[PDB]
């Protein structure tokens, strides 16, 4: 059983390049991390594509409800 | 791609499941939006690495701790133990020690008072109880002005013991307070010592008594829960009363022997503490083969080296009797060769600091140790096991803190750790079995967290 | 009775209850039935019986298995 | 150690001889190679020719040889107060002796080729019987058992 645990951010193209570690062996399951900002949603929509399109291992996408953005520490721990 | 390398993890840390601290998440199509219920785990990470930095701090030097438990106390704390005891702010820390009693006599209980008075409205015949008869303590009472003597100090405990205790209902309200003054001062371990003969009548053997108050202690215990139990066992005392009278001292060996085997739970008997008196005729070696059979069985003996026994008894004692405890050995000093093969041995000291100072009288309040200072500090250094104990809780009038503050008055420079150690060195020493025992050591492990740190 | 017998080469163990057994059960009870004294199946422990005689119950010698009169 | 044996018909003037140099060269040295204790290869009282050996603090272990009795090994507790029992290997046929020695802390010194090659017990054995070593029912009862050469 092999797993991967990766957040997301502004550049959508980091989960899917960091699903090739294994290369040809590739992973069980993937999850995503993702915060509540608007500006990655696309970047979103796009690993829900590359995922689609890319079939097999389950995949997952979560997003911090009150985190939208970085502004203080509360916000740092609650992430 | 870099690699980091591997995480091999926390170990307190890796066993987590997610189940303990679920996770809430709201489903939107393909995505789980999760949520946080609250941050107990960061609490609970924050203590974990707390506790371990702790025990990897004070690792280093573990067997210097009397409890092995006390690797997780903060540094500060383990700075704090090793410092000296304060009788005045350290009133609530001692207050909450988990203890040992070893040496607690129950005729002299409720000697004065209002528990004396609980005692004696508890008879089953009122019109038989004896006129309380007028016993005034001397000036400064718990702490004499002047040494009062062994005869006055038991004379002291009249209106209790024999006097009244024959009847069934003082019996019961006695023991029944015994245990409450008990719990009321955090005691996880007791042995109190009885002379059922003493309370026999005629139509009362010394067994019924015997079964009677070890059944009310049975009983106490069991009503409690077994977070607060004070496991009791039962010490019969074979007192060596002038003249030559042995009628008691065989009725009570031999109903030792009886009850050693008659219970095997619970409230027990668990062995003798024969006095062997000082005056030349009774010694300890009254042996003469009476003390033979409580050998032969089984039983431990603890004697009562008096008020002058002078080396000669510390010596009959514990090589003719096998005596495997010693009370009031506060001349042990004396020959060097006493002191280093009770070390050797390990035979424990039983002393009680209020009773000594009442009785024998010692220098209070010193800066340092001088010839007549109390021996608990010398004891100790030399590699004796000593407990501290109450001896006589009514007369003395001292509970079992009092008596473990009133060290740091006469032993100057007395540390806390040298307390905790005589707490252990006690619960060591003691004629528990397996379960009692063990049953003692899970209860000595919560040491309470002291209030200051500084 | 009580009995106490010696048995050689085995544990004095059992002399060492029955004896206490009778002091106790001789107070315990004083009407009917009692333990009213103990017995010797051997010697035939003048230290051994020095409780017994200081409480009051008779001793009844067992001259067993021999031709000394010692 | 000084081995005070008593001689079977021989005389007791060597047992003399041994106790009192031991008691002389305990107090003579305090440094380095010391002499802690007296050892009774003979034992079967020998009350008072001891007293003076605890007096002066020295430790007494007695030697058992040839031996299947439990009253040496129970006047061995009692009477010439010792400190470790040697060769005990027959101790729980007295059940309240074996919680005697586990309570007081009597060393019970236990020598597997000697104790098989004097006497003999089953070896390699799959489950433990009647004939096995008493090692671990003493270990398993408090006893602290050593072994030794
Ligand atoms: N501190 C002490 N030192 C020596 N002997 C003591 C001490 N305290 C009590 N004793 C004796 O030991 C026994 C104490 O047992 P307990 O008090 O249960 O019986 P008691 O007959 O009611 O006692 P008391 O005479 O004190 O009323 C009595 O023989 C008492 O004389
Ligand atoms: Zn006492």
């Amino acid at each position: 059983m092999r797993i991967l645990l990766c957040s997301v951010g502004t550049s959508w193209a980091v989960v899917p390049e960091a699903m090739q570690l294994l290369g040809s062996q590739g992973f069980d399951e993937v999850h995503v991390l993702t915060t509540a900002s608007s500006k990655i949603s696309p970047g979103v929509e796009q690993l829900l594509r590359y995922f689609e399109m890319h079939p097999g291992p389950r995949f997952s996408i979560s997003r911090v409800q009150d985190f939208e953005d970085l502004r203080s520490e509360q916000d740092h721990m609650l992430f | 791609f870099v690699r980091l390398g591997p995480e091999p993890g926390w170990p307190q840390l890796r066993l987590l499941s997610a189940p303990s601290f679920p996770l809430e998440s709201t489903l939107q199509g393909p995505v789980h939006w999760v949520r946080a219920s609250d941050m107990r785990l960061r609490q609970h990470v924050e203590g974990v690495l707390e506790r371990s930095r702790h025990i990897l701090a004070a690792w280093e030097g573990i067997s210097e701790l009397p409890i092995p438990a006390l690797a997780a106390w903060p540094p500060s704390h383990l700075r704090w133990l090793h410092e000296p005891l304060d009788p005045v702010q350290d009133k609530a820390w001692v207050q909450a020690l988990p203890k040992v009693e070893l040496h607690c006599h129950l005729g002299g209980f409720a000697t004065h008072g209002e528990l004396l008075h609980k005692v004696r409205q508890e008879a089953a015949n009122p019109e038989s109880l004896p006129p309380v008869r007028a016993i005034p303590l001397p000036p400064g009472w718990p702490i004499p002005e002047e040494p009062i003597g062994l005869e006055r100090y038991m004379r002291l405990g009249d209106n209790n013991g024999s006097a009244l205790l024959k009847d069934p209902g003082c019996l019961r309200a006695q023991c029944r307070l015994l245990y409450e003054a008990l719990l009321a001062d955090h005691v996880a371990y007791a042995e109190i010592r009885c002379s059922p003969a003493n309370y026999a009548s005629a139509s009362r053997s010394p067994w019924v008594v015997l079964q009677e108050i070890r059944n009310h202690f049975q009983q106490a215990m069991e009503e409690t829960p077994e977070d607060r139990r004070c496991h009791v066992n039962l010490l019969l005392t074979a007192t060596r009363e002038e003249g030559g009278d042995r009628s008691r001292i065989a009725r009570h060996l031999a109903l030792a022997i009886t009850a050693a085997e008659h219970w095997k739970n619970g409230c027990r008997v668990v062995g003798v503490d024969l006095a062997g008196f000082e005056d030349r005729t009774t010694r300890a070696a009254m042996f003469a083969t009476d003390f033979e059979p409580v050998h032969r069985v089984g039983l431990a003996v603890t004697v009562h080296a008096g008020e002058n026994d002078d080396v000669e008894g510390i010596w009959q004692a514990v090589f003719k009797l096998s005596a495997r405890r010693l009370g009031h050995a506060l001349h042990l000093s004396r020959s060097p060769d006493l002191l280093r093969v009770v070390a050797e041995r390990g035979i424990a000291v039983e002393l009680c600091p209020y009773a000594n100072l009442q009785i024998k009288g010692f220098p209070l309040d010193e800066e340092q140790e001088g010839s007549e200072t109390y021996p608990l500090r010398g004891y100790l250094a030399a590699g004796v096991a000593v407990t501290l104990n109450t001896d006589n809780l009514g007369i003395s009038q001292a509970s079992l803190t009092d008596n473990l503050l009133l060290t740091a008055r006469l032993c100057p420079g007395i540390t806390r750790l040298e307390v905790l150690k005589t707490q252990v060195f006690a619960a060591q020493a003691a004629f528990a079995n397996q379960a009692e025992r063990k049953a003692l050591w899970a209860r000595l492990a919560q040491v309470p967290v002291p209030t200051d740190t500084e």
